[PDB]
RNA sequence: UCAUAGCGACGUCGCUUUUUGAUCCUUCGAUGUCGGCUCUUCCUAUCAUUGUGAAGCAGAAUUCACCAAGCGUUGGAUUGUU
RNA sequence: CCAGGUGGGGAGUUUGACUGGGGCGGUACACCUGUCAAACGGUAACGCAGGUGUCCUAAGGCGAGCUCAGGGAGGACAGAAACCUCCCGUGGAGCAGAAGGGCAAAAGCUCGCUUGAUCUUGAUUUUCAGUACGAAUACAGACCGUGAAAGCGGGGCCUCACG
RNA sequence: GCGCGGGUAAACGGCGGGAGUAACUAUGACUCUCUUAAGGUAGCCAAAUGCCUCGUCAUCUAAUUAGUGACGCGCAUGAAU
RNA sequence: UUAAAUGGGUAAGAAGCCCGGCUCGCUGGCGUGGAGCCGGGCGUGGAAUGCGAGUGCCUAGUGGGCCACUUUUGGUAAGCA
RNA sequence: GCCCGGAUAGCUCAGCUGUAGAGCAUCAGACUUUUAAUCUGAGGGUCCAGGGUUCAAGUCCCUGUUCGGGCGCCA
RNA sequence: GUCUCCGUAGUGUAGGGUAUCACGUUCGCCUAACACGCGAAAGGUCCUCGGUUCGAAACCGGGCGGAAACA
RNA sequence: GUCUACGGCCAUACCACCCUGAACGCGCCCGAUCUCGUCUGAUCUCGGAAGCUAAGCAGGGUCGGGCCUGGUUAGUACUUGGAUGGGAGACCGCCUGGGAAUACCGGGUGCUGUAGGCUU
């Protein structure tokens, strides 16, 4: 029921998105988009891996779901299940429609969902130990052979999942402009009322 | 394929500028419009009544009328094979004054104030205005500072 | 719709505005001696049958509705007719609808 | 943790501010378009308008016109400046609206080397009197009344400053509506009672009443008419000699006083420095006490 | 219930009447007012059933009604809200706040609030 | 037991024109239209036969691959039938 | 001889169009909104999301007065919702309908009065070939309404509601 | 003349549906009802008439979508169509 | 909200500019305002580049198109639409 | 367009300018070996809606609402 | 393949404001006893899952099914 | 230096909280006989002047929130025109010119017309 990907590899109709005019969306296959231990803090997986692509292809959500379901047993066998933290960055809001089998009103309905990237577009995120790098490779390597285009797999500079560069985040958030919350981090200006300021450092 | 309603295509056009909705500020009211004065077509839709067509709007044109709450301008519109002089009506709150001509009656008003200076002075002086013309070859100090090397830095995947 | 039986209105004949009775204009009947109407006999005696295009379309729904409005003045009665925009239903001077009622018990 | 605000970030970012007078309410826009807006095709004439204002100490009066950079108006009336001749207490009432619309429309006149002609009424009654040009002479002045936000009921101070206007001699168009004279059921205009209350007749039965039911309300209700021994009485020739003297200089002068020195009464906004040097010592103060422990 | 209809009525007073009306309901109360029925905005009111007792008797035509007062407070100066030209807003601190409410009560009144539930 | 002797889910990249589609470019001053009978040659994505490799191939039997199309691939009942 | 009825026995003639061939199916056949449309305008497909053949003596015309959706805090019955009061509230409501635009002492709601939804000549815009219809915009001339007046109103806030 | 009223099917034609009901279950002799007025009776059948269909069972042959015999809720048999 | 590039309109003078002066039944506090008109003075001709323009009449054929870069709609795609 | 005929207990119809009735009904009582069957009662009029002639209307007259028919047909 | 309808006490059934009845089983009255009769009790998370609103078997989206109807 | 009436522009002006306010002024405040309204003088209207800046208002305050204006992001994203450029395509690079918007980090926070008052 489903064609093959290689159909649809290419964006090329107007993305076009379930809202009021887009109705009858078949549910898409992915759901859980975060993966591991997500009450990992700020320090615990220090080591962000990303998979990124260099194409302009919109990428099935089915795709994707076996990406997921085979990082996630590699990090379960490998690394154990308390080590990593996975996070995809990819939501299939772009609606593809089929005509069934002249081609009057060739309009058809939706049967799928895929999500469209860019030359520079992370698809899967990776929080883990440090000493995890040469896991992660290749739990990164298995996974792409689920995708149809090239992919590249880079090491973010940056501590993990926040946006701020590793070499200077422990300075960062010793000094306190900086803090720790939850799996993120907030960024503290030095601009709102002295209270605000004064109730930490202290 | 799509109608010809009056208004169609104006959902953008006719929207109020942000933070602009509201009743319209009174002096584009008192605004003084002569006859032959040139004046541009903005079309603002808070007033709906002597809306100028969507084709008018963002055009430039001459009055040639005055009334109780509109005035008569004449603008050429493009038909598909030529161009048209129309004459159209339109409430003032839609149209605005020209800067064009007024820069231009500036630059005249002046030129005409050189023309009687230079007049008794005897001296010939320049009236054109031409269009940027080459640099004039000059020199370049450099005090002893040595010009610093640039060099492209090198490729790094970031993201 | 609902209009008011009576108005006050602009009489071209007094040349003011007077009071009118308005009344829902009915077609009269074909005289049977007008030219066209004698034409038509004329036509479609002998033989050759119906010598005329008959309508049986009926593309429209409603009637535009005419109100007959005359001057109540005495020593002019001049009768001009206002034209209504269509309407599927018409009634001529009902009660007075009011907004603040209980609707319905 | 309760509820969701309301005044939140976006609110104030996609928040649109009204008009400044708007805001603070002094200016109903809708209707100020609607009277000063002179039509197009005039392009130069303006229509001016009899600006008529109630305080609770004073009555302002003023006849104005706009121009782009703002309203420009030609002469003006003070209640307060009143009692300068006549009348010296009994302010911001309607006989006080009526005698500084008399006197404003007195002033313009005169200021327009017109007050001979267009007498208006030298004899105040309240029945109706529209004022006419008289050919070979300049065109009868005429302008409109600036209500604004007050409440245009009948019997209004406002309608009495319209009403000392057009016996002054201005061609204000107005119905014979909204005066006390006015009978709102009997659609009749009295004008008796109407003048009752130009004059004061109004609040001169009602003070003469007041003396045999009490003398300590009374004090405390007219406390400046009993200094200057304000009867009820002898308040009919006094408005009669301020009407007299409207007629004869309505000229306003101002009072020379240069001597003053540039004693500045408010605060300067602080300069970054000073905001800095506060916030630095703030801090300072506040680790201070910290480290103390 | 159906809309339009003439569910309730009702009157607003002020001065002497309000205040006697006021005292009234209180000694029905016998100034008890307990807990929470302050309101933090700075005015309350309250729920009756029995209007016969005080005031007026009882007449067999009337029925047997309840009724709830809802009070409410201010400073002189708070009709500038109300005011048509330049209205504006009245300032924090001289705003009303719950807290005050009860003191002000028991200033007046010697009412009892806040049992110790 | 053991991912991969043999299998391959979730995905994904293709090949072919032996299905069926989509289009209507060629012919409507006509290219005879289903099937069968006969007859020739060609293709390999090899069913058998030659020679090989692998196995959860002890033998026997079988399965999976390679070079490989020279040769062979039937007789009948029912159905017009493919 | 004339009238009425019957009269495929018989006579003449018709039996739309667009269409990814036609037929069946739909109307892309007159229209309106948003998009397609590629930032003036114009722009196709049996492209998509929709709507129309009306409804309104007021849902029209004025003027005055009010603020709405929603939320919070309360207060007998009464609670998720009945009603009152206070507070917040850029409108997140309503304005007949589809949608878009516009709208806050408004164009929304409640009231007072009313018929400018009237009688006339031209001009212009809109599709346009710059024909017609329809619709619309400025005026000009009467006669009115409303308001205190400025003014506003010759139908519906504008974009369709028709020969 | 058409309507209104009778009569007429070896005249043209038509012979559907829903409820309730029997000691396994099932069905419903029986009772009621709807839409036009009845609701396929006697008989016959995968027929020259059955889409599903090469219906199923028996026989026929080594093998039978054929043939015969049998069953019939029969898309859509049937009484001088 | 912000907002390109590309793009659409207008102006770049003698029909202009400046002085006087008259007419008006429109407008009007006013010699108002506005329009119209008669005179007068202005020439360094008021950006580049190129080019001679303006105008009247009659009128055939055509009204099945297709393809190319780029933008783009439907469609899996198409020498598809 | 014309002539019209009927709308009333859940269903149909008679009808008093004068308190709507009959039935098929619904439910309940007696009645009964039980059921039938038999009666009785209660309750039930989408009196087609608005009017008007009216003391007084289901009726009489209009106005519409349908439902139905029988006639006439140049935009 | 597309489209339409429908998924509920054991069984089948109707049905936002706590699943009706029939049979199935137990059951207790009656009878000398059976039968019969009657009565009650038990009995279905209303196909599953996601959402929507105070709350959903009901409303809206899917997934399964089953059944036709086209193809 | 201000303030009042009328404004022009319509947040640099808004909103939140805090503090200061001399003189005029504006207000708050008192009363309901008349005008006028409502249920109620709450609003609206009218008549006053016992008291008060408390509120409004004005000024200032806030590492305030906004708003305005800058740097940043960035010659990046994008784009006019060209190639018998690369690449299977997807797209990308180059020539030619033009050229953004977040985040982040700075600065500012009402000017101003007319008319009229106060301020040694
Ligand atoms: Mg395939
Ligand atoms: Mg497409
Ligand atoms: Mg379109
Ligand atoms: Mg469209
Ligand atoms: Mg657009
Ligand atoms: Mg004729
Ligand atoms: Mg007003
Ligand atoms: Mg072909
Ligand atoms: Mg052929
Ligand atoms: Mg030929
Ligand atoms: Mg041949
Ligand atoms: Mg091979
Ligand atoms: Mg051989
Ligand atoms: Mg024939
Ligand atoms: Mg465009
Ligand atoms: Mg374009
Ligand atoms: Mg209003
Ligand atoms: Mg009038
Ligand atoms: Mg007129
Ligand atoms: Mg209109
Ligand atoms: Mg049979
Ligand atoms: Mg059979
Ligand atoms: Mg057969
Ligand atoms: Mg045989
Ligand atoms: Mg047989
Ligand atoms: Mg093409
Ligand atoms: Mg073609
Ligand atoms: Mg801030
Ligand atoms: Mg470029
Ligand atoms: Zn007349």
């Amino acid at each position: 029921g489903r064609r093959p990907a290689r159909c649809y590899r290419y964006c090329k109709n107007k993305p076009y998105p379930k809202s009021r005019f887009c109705r009858g969306v078949p549910d898409a296959k992915i759901r859980i988009f975060d993966l591991g231990r997500k009450k990992a803090k700020v320090d615990e997986f220090p080591l962000g891996g990303h998979m990124v692509s260099d194409e302009y292809e919109q990428l099935s959500s089915e795709a994707l779901e076996a990406a997921r379901i085979c990082a996630n047993k590699y990090m379960v066998k490998s690394c154990g299940r308390d080590g990593f933290h996975m996070r995809v960055r990819l939501h299939p809001f772009h609606v593809i429609r089929i005509n069934k089998m002249g081609m009057r009103g060739a309009f058809g309905k939706p049967q799928g969902t895929v999500a469209r990237v860019h030359i520079g577009q992370v698809i899967m995120s990776i929080r883990t130990k440090l000493q995890n790098e040469e896991h992660v490779i290749e739990a990164l390597r298995r996974a792409k052979f689920k995708f149809p285009g090239r992919q590249k797999i880079h090491i973010s500079k940056k501590w993990g999942f926040t946006k701020f560069n590793a070499d200077e985040f422990e300075d960062m958030v010793a000094k306190k402009c900086l803090i720790p919350d939850g799996c993120g981090v907030k960024y503290v200006p030095s601009h709102g009322p002295l209270d605000k300021w004064r109730v930490l450092h202290s | 394929t799509n109608t010809k309603g009056k208004r169609r295509g104006t959902r953008y056009m006719f929207s109020r500028p942000f933070r602009k909705h509201g009743v319209v500020p009174l002096a584009t009211y008192m605004r003084i419009y002569k006859k032959g004065d040139i004046v541009d077509i903005k079309g603002m839709g808070t007033v709906q009544k002597g809306m100028p067509h969507k084709c008018y709007h963002g055009k430039t044109g001459r009055v040639y009328n005055v009334t109780q709450h509109a005035v008569g301008i004449v603008v050429n519109k493009q038909v598909k094979g030529k161009i048209l002089a129309k004459r159209i009506n339109v409430r003032i709150e839609h149209i605005k004054h020209s800067k064009s001509r007024d820069s231009f009656l500036k630059r005249v008003k002046e030129n005409d104030q050189k023309k009687k200076e230079a007049k008794e002075k005897g001296t010939w002086v320049q009236l054109k205005r031409q269009p940027a013309p080459p640099r004039e070859a000059h020199f370049v100090r450099t005090n002893g500072k040595e010009p610093e090397l640039l060099e492209p830095i090198p490729y790094e995947f970031m993201a | 719709v609902n209009v008011p039986k009576t108005r006050r209105t602009f009489c071209k004949k007094c040349g003011k505005h007077q009071p009118h009775k308005v009344t829902q204009y009915k077609k009269g009947k074909d005289s049977l001696y007008a030219q066209g109407k004698r034409r038509y006999d004329r036509k479609q005696s002998g033989y050759g049958g119906q010598t005329k295009p008959i309508f049986r379309k009926k593309a429209k729904t409603t009637k535009k509705i005419v109100l007959r409005l005359e001057c109540v003045e005495p020593n002019c009665r001049s009768k001009r007719m206002l034209a209504i925009k269509r309407c599927k239903h018409f009634e001529l001077g009902g009660d007075k609808k009011r907004k603040g009622q209980v609707i319905q018990f | 943790g309760f509820v969701k605000v309301v005044k939140n970030k976006a609110y104030f970012k996609r928040y649109q501010v009204k008009f400044r007078r708007r805001r603070e309410g002094k200016t109903d826009y809708y209707a100020r378009k609607r009277l000063v807006i002179q039509d197009k095709n005039k392009y130069n004439t303006p229509k001016y308008r009899m600006i008529v204002r109630v305080t609770n100490r004073d009555i302002i009066c003023q006849i104005a016109y706009a121009r782009i950079e703002g309203d420009m108006i030609v002469c003006a009336a003070y209640a307060h400046e009143l009692p300068k001749y006549g009348v010296k207490v009994g302010l911001t009432n309607y006989a006080a609206a009526y005698c500084t619309g008399l006197l404003l429309a007195r002033r313009l006149l005169n200021r327009f080397g017109m007050d001979k002609i267009y007498e208006g009424q030298v004899e105040v009654t309240g029945d109706e009197y529209n004022v006419e040009s008289i050919d070979g002479q300049p065109g009868a002045f005429t302008c409109y009344l600036d209500a604004g936000l007050a409440r245009t009921t009948t019997g209004n101070k406002v309608f009495g400053a319209l009403k000392g206007a057009v016996d002054g001699g201005l061609s204000i168009p107005h119905s014979t509506k909204r005066f006390p004279g006015y009978d709102s059921e009997s659609k009749e205009f009295n004008a008796e009672v109407h003048r009752k209350h130009i004059m004061g007749q109004n609040v001169a039965d009602y003070m003469r009443y007041l003396m045999e039911e009490d003398e300590d309300a009374y004090k405390k209700q007219f406390s400046q008419y009993i200094k200057n021994s304000v009867t009820p009485d002898m308040m009919e020739e006094m408005y009669k000699k301020a009407h007299a003297a409207i007629r004869e200089n309505p000229v306003y002068e101002k009072k020379p006083k240069k001597e003053v020195k540039k004693k500045r009464w408010n605060r300067p906004k602080m300069s970054l420095a000073q905001k800095k040097d506060r916030v630095a010592q703030k801090k300072a103060s506040f680790l201070r006490a910290q480290e103390r422990a | 219930i159906r809309r339009n209809e003439k569910i309730a009525v009702h009157c607003t007073v002020r001065g002497a009447k309000a205040e006697e009306i006021l005292e009234k309901g209180l000694k029905v109360r016998e100034y008890e007012l307990r807990k929470n029925n302050f309101s933090d905005t700075g005015n309350f009111g309250f729920g009756i059933q029995e209007h016969i007792d005080l005031g007026i008797k009882y007449d067999p035509s009337i029925g047997i009604y309840g009724l709830d007062f809802y009070v409410v407070l201010g400073r002189p100066g708070f009709s500038i809200a109300d005011k048509k030209r330049r209205t504006g807003c009245i300032g924090a601190k001289h705003r009303i706040s719950k807290e005050e409410a009860m003191r002000w009560f028991q200033q007046k009144y010697d009412g009892i609030i806040l049992p110790g539930k």
